[PDB]
RNA sequence: GGCAUAGUUGC
DNA sequence: TCTGAATTTACGGGCGCAACTATGCCGGACG
DNA sequence: CGTCCGGTCTTCGCCCGTAAATTCAGA
């Protein structure tokens, strides 16, 4: 956003809803805002090998089929990691509480 | 370690409530251990005032009286 | 063209790619699997025929007699599907099979037997699968979920570094059979190969080899190359193949024919190999050190002593060389053991083990299998024969044999079920080669190694398991029976087969209670691919490998639709287009591309086959003829997306939506949503509740109609015709003349299922959607079930949504609802609840259902009738009495004048003890049905007689109207036939309609047809009479209730829960929320026109969880409702049809290159008015999954209406009347009501019933229990200074009987003080430790 | 005998029915299902309930909205006691029947008893001590608990269908413990770190960020204002936009003295929104903490400084007021999101 | 009113 | 031919909390 | 319907710790 009606132009911090809602720190961060407009970055196969051709389209433009397939690799791995890491976290906190 | 530190406690009740109940109970029975129930889990199991917060005065009275 | 069902509401489509393969029958897997389980198979490969031919014929241990198989038949189901659901018995058909028994007499290997005897024996009941793919087992609709287990065959694993922690990647070969004992070949850190059976104790591999009757020299020859050492003159001249000299360092100076090819010390190079190859060197002198390390191939004997000199598989030395020099052994055989290409694994295996003879191996393996028993040769031999060489105890499937041969690069794909020596030899050779380095192990999670067990295969397996037991019984009895005395009835016992099949269909990890609250829920539960169940994984064992999505899941298994929780990835859902191969592997369609022309033929490719090809993505732009416009098209050759040339393409994805589930394909703008939120959206789309009225989602995907019609919720028209009589509970179709079968006339009747209970307390209601005199076509929809609209699946409603924070009432994800949504009752949902009271034949006399109850006046008895049962239609409320039963099983007999003292007091306390069937507290509704079941000889009460008479009259009625419809059609057809060849019309009415058997017609086949229809009339009348009598007998007869129950009374409530703060609601893009306030309509934000919004969501829920698909859906729905509003305005003031059709065509033609192209010139200006009438509430939009509407087209559709192009309007506040700056997003998102209602979650407890073992409160809400103060909650209190609160929590309020009693009484007295006491749970622990030899006691203070 | 004791040590667990190992005494006093981790360290408790939670942003930080039906079910003994104390029912049976029938007089009794009787709200996975906190009940018509928005960060509890349990302390010691240790007012700072754990989360922070910001030019830019009060008067009347650079006269009290607040009047150059917010801040804080954009971290630092300088009651009142104003002005802002807000970088064509 | 299984919800 | 050490192998224990719905079950084989 | 005694087929995870058996490295 650049606003001026009293003479020369002057830049200012934008009012854009996504940027306001991210800079304010309410919800979202650099990663998510980047994924909305910019290319959504590098995603890795479950082996850990990073795919040569990453998703070159954001969420505003549509993700073609294979880009979505890579994205679901990532998301499924994340959900499984959550579901099978909560167990280790619970065990660790139980052990710590029963020590001290 | 935390596991071994909690398993090897002066009072068998805490370790028994922790993992390895069979081994801890076997150790206590063989050695004829005795419990002073001076912890938190132990009083919780017994079901009396905790020696942590508002019950600390009550346990101070306990230590005074005997 | 359109089939007159889509001509009522032409759903606008934005797709670009033209559909090639239409969506197949979505329930194809279940239907086909069971169809190949009950249909007779002449070849004997499928179904019960396979099992019977596998087990039968059966002989005795001696050639006495044999029982053999003829053919099997499925009888008429005793009870119909609706009757089975109502009564509660399994929907099954008796299994009747013909068996012929023959007896072999003395010297009768082929001679004629003494007699032949046959009967149609009965073996149990086989549950049947209804037209919807579901089973009915005990009155509940259960569906068998297909299983995805490891295919039988041979698999090679790595276990890279987790074992031995030294970087030694092992290699173990597993031979998984379809049924039998596993055989695992394994390596060790010492490079010695070991075999383990059934994953029992490990043992050296050569034990099995020797048990196969192989001598050590034979094994060495089989598994190694031979090097010939010749004692020609001296120095032990050697035979050398130059090809084997590459990869090592020459330990000597190589020379032959006077040429020093390589000097001493320098390794063997490539050029040295070339020199040796070109000079054709075959014999070379060698030093005496070269033999020092080699191994003798085969055992050798001496001519002096006549005994052994060097055992097979032992390292030769100078001593052995000297000993054999005088033995005359000029020619010597040695095995070639290269260090890094051909390791000496088998030699070390032979050296390590102690066993040497076959019997030694047999006894060792017998000891391993059977520890403790004194071994014997006979038992060991029988055991090893039965382990891997018996057709009964071990059986590689046909698919197993195919995979086993394929993994070993064999040629034939058929063979014997049992293993063979060659098979084990080849498996071990392949394992050795993999260990060397040539070849690669096979990944476990490849979709080419996981079959799809459907219900048919599992049912066949369980049936075979039952046949094993019945065959054992028959064989045991077949030796000890008087043959010529009985038919083959006592021969076969039906108990085992029936028990096994009932156990499988009733209680199994794959026989699941059906998630029945949406058509989508049913259709996605039937297409479920579960990795759990027998023969498969367990959710707490596998992980991090089977959970994740593999590159081969493309096109076969949905990646994004999988439940989140303990089992994520193990409960995958089948893709839309995926089929099942003959062997059971998942295959998906592809479009053949021979040359640059994209042919229109579809090839299905299994996972393994897809690998050796290259397939183009669906989104490949084409021209009219079909040619990839871009010279380099993206494809996927070997699990790797890459940009290949226009030429190399061999296949193209059939459609852009073949990678998703049938449930995840309904999420519009799916490509714009992050995978996590798409998964959540599908999961909660499965859980919507059918509202009172469906509302045709404005922004769909075009897959709604397929899902709705395929799932058995709508009443699709079996034959096209013209509707004749359609009321709220019946549809009658007059079959067209063309489609009418020759003979029976024969006009279809559809009985709609009115309000009935579902498996999740939801109402399954079918209502007609066609008017009288409206034609219909085959496959057309006549009635739409729950959450359906005109054949389109509409789970929830859509309403005007506005994304903006509103006073914090939508803080985290909460949703603010306008009171208009409640007023219109568009989220009101009908829940049908079933309550049953039983009269058990308990001691102290039976129980009675009389209306006379004590301790309650006539006020509580007002709703009950004279028979102690509530009226149908009573507006019952919580705490009332439904079926007042009082038990003669009451209380004690007179004790010390108990009754005398009661009479003295003034009150009559009798054996009449009040039980009651009271509605659960806080539940209101209406009684819609009462059904009473009574065993024979119990004298059903007056209400039972009345309901029985009503049901009998209703059955006689329904049959009478069925006959009347059939005869109306029959007489109409006869009249139509009469119009040619002497038509009588003036006097035809004079004679009665029935008296058409005296008609005067000429000599042609038309009078033959009239006589055929007379025969049809006779058949209809007689069968009507017989069926009426049979139905009356069925109604009047008793019921096979549970043992000891007199009568059961089931009362069906119908509660209506509209909406309230707490009811969870979510869109389709994984945006959840619980209603926070039923805001007044005047307080809501409203636009300039003055239309208040309905829902106010939270904008902050968009960025963090990147489900931008909901924003685009909001814009598209806003545009669709703009078009609908334009149509509604053009229709509110009457306008010429010309302008209306012009506008509708302009709307339907809007797009970039849409492939719908509906022409309105062929609607006759009459259907157009109906189209406008149905479109006035917003034009439906179809948006395929990954070929959806781009944002530019959304802008165009906005601009067609008067709406703003940016998608954001200016909203004025409802309360303060002032404008909101920063104009907001407003539109019509399609939102659902999830089946998580607050009143189903709210729960509280002061004090109620307690448990028994530990005197603690009960757990749960179905029983009036209390919350669990878990361990971390106690830690939370301990971290606090909360001591007294904790003691009160886990001492007084939980299980201190004296403590809780005194606390209750003190609180009643108004004093808040407690007696701590001691918990009784600790007393339980003390007693349980004392039960052992552990003496635990509390010492004196 | 071995099977009767720890079963499964030798051979196989002998099974009795349907091929599942039988529980033995050792298996009955060991493990997750034993009497230790199932009925000793954690026990089912009466006077408890459960339901879905809801926002209810009108509540103060020290109270929670309890459904009326749950309130009636939980406090049944207390209602009996009050009914007998007032003599409206001689026998417990009569009081029980009166409570069941839900007369018009029982509700007044429930209101009388709920006055100063804190209840504990405890979400399912109580990871840390803040997972359980006490609030004073407020009778709410409905079936869902209305929980104060600020403590959601403490519970890690969004409003997408989360359920929380209620617990009713009975004894005087338990009530005093809840009031003096477990009220949300006393739990401002997390035990792990000194940072506050009631920082405004999602809508309050957006509202404050929108309020305290400056654009180059807005309605009534540059005018001089005599104080925050007329700044609010201007904004409500619509004369000057919420974000307009102006000059305001500020009275900021600093306590540099020996525990005395020393006034100071100056002319600060800020925006209308900043002044309107400054009308909420207590006396003892400097104005410089409201002259910035007030992101989430800035608001958290504001609250932390308020706690450090003033005390506890000022910080609790400040949290309530900051939540209220943030919600109000976020609503007034109408900060929405649209597909045209995710602007593509038109110059990414050359980059790609 | 206790066990087993299946499914589901929040983390 | 013995004998202590370090290593390897075998085998015992752990794998979070809270809540809701449904079904099936005490066992199938002799008087 | 009423009483009354009990055993073929199944493995199939990962990590850690501690105790038992095997093997060095000598004397
Ligand atoms: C007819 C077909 C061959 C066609 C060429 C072969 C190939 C694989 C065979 C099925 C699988 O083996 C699994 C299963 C094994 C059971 O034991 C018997 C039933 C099952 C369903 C088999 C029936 C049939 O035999 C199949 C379909
Ligand atoms: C329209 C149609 C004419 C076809 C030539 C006639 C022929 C037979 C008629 C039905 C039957 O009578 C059974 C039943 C009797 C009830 O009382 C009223 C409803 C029913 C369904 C009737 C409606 C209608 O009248 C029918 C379909
Ligand atoms: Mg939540």
């Amino acid at each position: 956003t650049v606003i001026n009606r009293d003479g020369q132009e002057e830049k200012q911090v934008s009012f854009n809803s996504i940027y306001m809602m991210a800079d304010s720190g309410a919800r979202g961060s650099a990663a998510q805002i980047r994924q909305l407009a910019g290319m959504r970055g590098l995603m890795a196969k479950p082996d850990g090998s990073i795919i040569e051709t990453p998703i070159t389209a954001n969420f505003r433009e549509g993700l073609n089929v294979l880009q979505y397939f890579i994205s679901t690799h990532g998301a499924r791995k994340g959900l499984a990691d959550t579901a099978l890491k909560t167990a280790n976290s619970g065990y660790l906190t139980r052990r710590l509480v029963d020590v001290a | 370690g935390i596991t071994k530190a909690s398993l090897a406690t002066e009072s068998f009740i805490s370790a028994a409530s922790f993992q390895e109940t069979t081994r801890v109970l076997t150790e206590a029975a063989v050695a004829g251990k005795r419990d002073e129930l001076r912890g938190l889990k132990e009083n919780v199991i017994v079901g009396r005032l905790i020696p942590a917060g508002t019950g600390y005065a009550y346990h101070q009275d306990r230590m005074r009286r005997r | 063209v359109y089939s007159y069902t889509e001509k009522k509401r032409i759903r606008k489509d934005f797709g670009k790619r033209p559909q090639v393969l239409d969506v197949p029958y979505l329930l194809s897997i279940q239907l086909d699997s069971f169809q190949k389980f009950i249909e007779q198979d002449p070849e004997g490969q499928y179904g019960l025929e396979a099992a019977f031919r596998s087990v039968f014929p059966i002989q005795s241990y001696s050639g006495n007699s044999e029982l053999q198989y003829v053919s099997y038949r499925l009888g008429e189901p005793v009870f119909d599907v609706q009757e089975c659901q109502i009564r509660g018995v399994t929907y099954s058909a008796p299994l009747r099979v013909k068996l012929r028994l023959v007896i072999y007499e003395r010297e009768a290997p082929e001679g004629t037997v003494k007699d032949i005897k046959e009967q149609e024996v009965y073996m149990g009941e086989i549950p049947l699968m209804t037209d919807n793919g579901t089973f009915v087992i005990n009155g509940t609709e259960r569906v068998i979920v297909s299983q995805l287990h490891r295919s039988p065959g041979v698999f090679f694993d790595s276990d890279k570094g987790k074992t031995h922690s030294s970087g030694k990647v092992l290699y173990n070969a597993r031979i998984i059979p379809y049924r039998g004992s596993w055989l695992d070949f394994e390596f060790d850190p010492k490079d010695n190969l070991f075999v383990r059976i059934d994953r029992r104790r490990k043992l050296p591999a050569t034990i099995i080899l020797r048990a196969l009757n192989y001598t050590t020299e034979q094994i060495l020859d089989l598994f190694f190359e031979k090097v010939i050492f010749e004692i020609r003159d001296n120095k032990l001249q050697m035979e050398l193949v130059p090809e084997r000299l590459r990869g090592e360092t020459a330990s000597f100076d190589i020379e032959a024919n006077g040429k020093v090819y390589v000097e001493k010390g320098r390794r063997i190079t490539a050029r040295h190999i070339r020199q040796l190859e070109k000079d054709d060197v075959k014999l070379i002198e060698v030093p005496v050190e070269y033999i020092a390390g080699k191994v003798v191939a085969k055992d050798y004997i001496d001519e002096s002593t006549g005994e052994l000199i060097c055992a097979a598989n032992m390292e030769l030395s100078l001593d052995l060389l000297a000993k054999l020099s005088q033995s005359g052994h000029k020619r010597i055989e040695t095995l070639f053991t290269n260090d890094l290409d051909h390791g000496p694994y088998i030699s070390e295996t032979l050296r390590v083990d102690p066993t040497n003879d076959r019997l030694s191996a047999l006894v060792e393996i017998y000891r391993m299998m059977r520890p403790g028993e004194p071994p014997t040769r006979e038992a060991a031999e029988s055991l090893f024969e039965n382990l891997f060489f018996s057709e009964d105890r071990y059986d590689l499937s046909a698919v197993g044999r195919m995979k086993f041969n394929r993994s070993l690069l064999r040629e034939e794909i058929e063979g014997s079920g049992i293993l063979s020596k060659d098979d084990i030899i080849d498996v071990m050779k392949k394992l050795i080669d993999i260990r060397n380095g040539k070849g690669e192990v096979d990944d476990i999670d490849h979709l080419g190694n996981r079959r799809i067990r459907s219900v048919g295969e599992m049912a066949e397996n369980q049936f075979r398991v039952g046949l094993v037991r019945v065959e054992r019984a028959v064989k045991e009895r077949l030796s000890l029976g008087d043959l010529d005395t009985l038919m083959p009835q006592d021969m076969i016992n039906a108990k085992p087969i029936s028990a096994a099949v009932k156990e499988f269909f009733g209680s199994s990890q794959l026989s699941q209670f059906m998630d029945q609250n949406n058509p989508l829920s049913e259709i996605t539960h039937k297409r479920r691919i579960s990795a759990l169940g027998p023969g498969g994984l367990t959710r707490e064992r596998a992980g991090f490998e089977v959970r994740d999505v593999h590159p081969t899941h493309y096109g076969r298994v949905c990646p994004i639709e999988t439940p989140e929780g303990p089992n994520i990835g193990l409960i995958n859902s089948l893709s839309v287009y995926a089929q099942t191969n003959e062997y059971g592997f998942l295959e998906t369609p592809y479009r053949k591309v021979t040359d640059g022309v994209v042919t229109d033929e579809i090839h299905y490719l299994s996972a393994i086959e897809e690998g050796n090809y290259v397939i183009a993505q669906a989104n490949s732009n084409l021209d009219e003829e079909g040619h990839f416009v871009e010279d380099l098209v993206t494809c996927r050759s070997k699990g790797e997306s890459s940009l290949f040339s226009r030429d190399q393409v061999d296949y193209m994805d059939v459609s852009t939506q073949q990678v998703v589930s049938v449930g995840a394909s309904l999420i519009p703008f799916l490509e714009h949503d992050d995978a996590n939120r798409a998964l959540m959206g599908a999961n909660m789309q499965r859980q919507a509740v059918p509202t009172l009225r469906a509302d045709k989602p404005l922004v769909g995907t075009g897959m709604e109609r397929a899902v709705a019609v395929d799932s058995g919720v709508t009443a699709v028209a079996k034959r096209g015709g013209v509707v004749q009589y359609v009321d709220a509970s019946r549809i009658v179709i007059k079959v067209n003349e063309d489609e009418m079968y020759p003979g029976e006339a024969g006009i279809d009747i559809y009985n709609l299922t009115k309000y009935t209970r579902s498996n999740q307390n939801t109402c399954i209601n079918q209502m007609p959607c066609v008017s009288l005199g409206e034609p219909v076509e085959r496959g057309d929809v006549l009635a739409d079930g729950p959450s359906t609209d005109l054949g389109e699946l509409a789970l929830g409603q859509n309403m005007r949504v506005a994304f903006m924070p509103w006073n914090g009432y939508n803080f985290e994800d909460s949703i603010l609802v306008s009171e208009r949504v409640v007023q219109e009752d568009r989220f009101t949902t009908i829940h049908i609840q079933e309550l049953a009271c039983v009269s058990r034949d308990t001691k102290l006399g039976p129980e009675e259902i009389t209306a006379d109850i004590p301790n309650v006046g006539e006020a509580a008895l007002s709703k009950l009738d004279e028979s102690g049962i509530v009226y149908i239609g009573a507006e019952v409320t919580g705490g009332d009495i439904l079926v007042g039963k009082v038990t003669p099983k009451g209380e004690t007999q007179l004790t010390p004048e108990e009754k005398l003292l009661r009479a003295i007091f003034g009150e009559k306390a009798s054996d009449v003890k009040d039980s009651s069937l009271r509605v659960p507290n806080g539940v209101s509704g209406t009684v819609i049905d009462v059904q009473v079941f009574t065993r024979d000889g119990v004298e059903k009460d007056k209400r039972a007689l009345e309901i029985e008479e009503m049901q009998l009259k209703q059955a006689k009625k329904d049959l009478s109207e069925e006959l009347q419809i059939l005869e109306a059609g029959l007489f109409s057809r006869i009249r139509a036939v009469l119009v040619a060849g002497g038509v009588e019309a003036e006097k035809l009415d004079k004679l009665p309609r029935d008296r058409w058997l005296e008609l005067g017609l000429t000599d042609e086949e038309k009078q033959n047809q009239l006589e055929q229809l007379a025969e049809q009339y006779d058949e209809l009348k007689h069968e009507f009479e017989k069926k009426l009598e049979a139905k009356r007998r069925k109604i009047t007869q008793g019921d096979d209730l549970a043992p000891g129950v007199l009568k059961i009374v089931k009362v069906y409530l119908a509660v209506k829960r509209r909406i309230q703060p707490g009811d969870k609601m979510a869109g389709r893009h994984g945006n959840k929320g619980v209603i926070s306030k039923i805001n007044p309509i005047e307080d809501m934000p409203y636009d300039e026109n003055g239309t208040p919004v309905d829902i106010v969501l939270n904008p902050l829920g968009v960025p963090s969880r990147m489900n931008i698909g909901q924003i685009l859906e909001t814009h598209l729905g806003m545009a669709a409702k703009g078009i609908g509003d334009k149509i509604n305005a053009m229709l509110k003031q009457q306008q010429e049809v010309a302008k209306l059709r012009e506008f509708i065509q302009r709307a339907y033609d809007l797009g970039a290159d849409v492939r719908q192209k509906v022409d309105l010139s062929t609607f006759s200006d009459e259907e157009v008015m109906r189209l406008a009438e149905n479109l006035r509430k917003g034009m439906p939009i179809a948006t395929p999954v990954f070929d959806g509407a781009k944002e530019a087209e959304i802008k165009e559709l906005l601009k067609l209406g008067d709406l703003p192009t940016s998608g954001q309007i200016r909203l004025y506040d409802g309360r303060t009347g002032e404008q909101f700056e920063r104009p907001v997003t407003v539109g019509y998102m399609y939102m659902l009501k999830l089946n998580h209602l607050v009143d189903d979650k709210m729960h509280a407890r002061s004090t109620g019933s307690y448990s028994l073992v530990t005197q603690q409160p009960l757990g749960g809400k179905a029983q009036f229990g209390g919350q669990r103060f878990g361990e971390m909650e106690v830690w939370a209190l301990e971290a606090y200074g909360a001591a007294y609160t904790l003691q009160e929590m886990l001492t007084v309020k939980s299980d201190d009987v004296n403590g809780r009693t005194k606390m209750y009484k003190n609180i009643v007295d108004g004093n808040h003080q407690m007696e701590p006491g001691m918990p009784e749970s600790f007393n339980v622990l003390l007693k349980e430790i004392r039960s052992l030899g552990i003496n635990i006691e509390l010492e004196d203070e | 005998v071995d099977a009767l004791l720890d079963n499964g040590r030798r051979g196989r667990a002998i099974t009795g029915s349907n091929k599942r190992p039988l529980k033995s005494l050792a298996d009955m006093i060991k493990g997750k299902q034993g009497r230790f981790r199932q009925n000793l360290l954690g026990k089912r408790v009466d006077y408890s309930g459960r339901s879905v939670i809801t926002v209810g942003p009108y509540l103060r930080l020290h109270q929670c909205g309890l459904p009326k039906k749950m309130a009636l079910e939980l406090f049944k003994p207390f209602i009996y006691g009050k009914l007998e104390l007032r003599g409206l029912a001689t026998t417990i049976k009569a009081a029980k029947k009166m409570v069941e029938r839900e007369e018009a007089v029982v509700w007044d009794i429930l209101d009388e008893v709920i006055r100063e009787h804190p209840v504990l709200l405890n979400r399912a996975p109580t990871l840390h001590r803040l997972g359980i906190q006490a609030f004073e009940p407020v009778l709410i018509e409905g079936k869902a608990i209305q929980l104060h928005p600020l403590v959601c960060a403490a519970y890690n509890a969004d409003f997408d269908g989360d359920q929380m349990a209620v617990h009713v302390p009975l004894t005087l010691e338990a009530q005093l413990e809840a009031r003096a240790l477990m009220m949300s007012t006393n739990n401002i700072l997390s035990p792990a770190n000194g940072e506050p754990i009631i920082v405004p989360s999602q809508d309050v922070v957006l509202g404050l960020y929108y309020m305290t910001r400056d654009c180059v030019n807005a309605k009534g830019e540059g005018m001089v204002l005599t104080g925050p009060k007329e700044a609010e008067r201007l904004y409500r009347s619509g004369l000057a936009s919420l974000h307009a650079r102006v000059k305001v006269r500020i009275t900021e009290y600093e306590k540099d003295a020996n525990g005395e607040l020393v006034a100071k009047t100056s002319l600060k150059d800020t925006t209308v929104g900043r002044a309107i917010l400054w009308m909420i801040v207590p006396k003892g804080l400097p104005y410089s903490i409201v002259n910035q954009a007030l992101g989430k971290k800035a608001i958290s630092k504001m609250l932390n400084t308020c706690y450090r300088i003033l005390g506890l009651k000022p910080t609790v009142i400040f949290a309530d007021q900051i939540m209220y104003t943030g919600f109000a002005y976020a609503a007034r802002s109408g900060a929405s999101v649209g597909i045209d807000d995710m602007v593509i970088p038109e110059k990414k064509h050359e980059i790609i």
